[PDB]
């Protein structure tokens, strides 16, 4: 399979349209997912 | 110059440039593109040429990035590695977000 099939490219060209504009970050850190806050007001026991 | 490879933060593989297959690498500085098992980058742009970046959505046959340099110029780059395409796009796409601005500082 596959290579037994008439799988072949040489114009898998790239597309050039259709792209969603990516902007800036400047300020960002993708951090880790946080859910341990002692600060939820019931920490006192 | 040619032959040079500064601090490579991001490492995709199987990325394809207008019917080319190779690998883009996010530098400190800078991003570039070489086709596989080449030590010279044909694609090198310093994130202090590039005004913003666009990436080819979900939907479409392939998951891309295009670098949009100041003057309207634009380097796409196909994510063409069927195991991570989208995962590295948003790699590239998150980080490029995080440097692009570090150098990008014009009215254009």
């Amino acid at each position: 399979r596959r290579r037994t099939e008439a799988l072949g490219d040489a114009e898998e060209d790239e597309d050039d349209e259709d792209f969603v504009e990516v902007p800036e970050k400047e300020g960002y850190e993708p951090h880790i997912p946080d859910h341990l806050r002692p600060e939820y007001g019931l920490e006192a026991a | 110059m040619a032959t040079s490879s500064e601090e490579v933060l991001l490492i995709v593989k199987k990325v394809r440039q207008k019917k080319q297959d190779g690998a883009l690498y996010l530098m400190a500085e800078r991003i570039a593109w070489a086709p596989e098992g080449k030590d010279r980058f044909t694609i090198s742009h310093m994130y202090a040429d590039i005004k913003c970046q666009k990436i080819s959505p979900e939907g479409k046959a392939k998951i891309q990035l295009q670098l949009v340099l100041h003057a309207g110029d634009t380097t796409n780059f196909h994510f063409s590695n069927e195991s991570t395409a989208v995962k590295e796009r948003d790699a590239v796409k998150d980080l490029l977000q995080q440097l692009l601005p570090k150098f990008k500082r014009k009215a254009n």
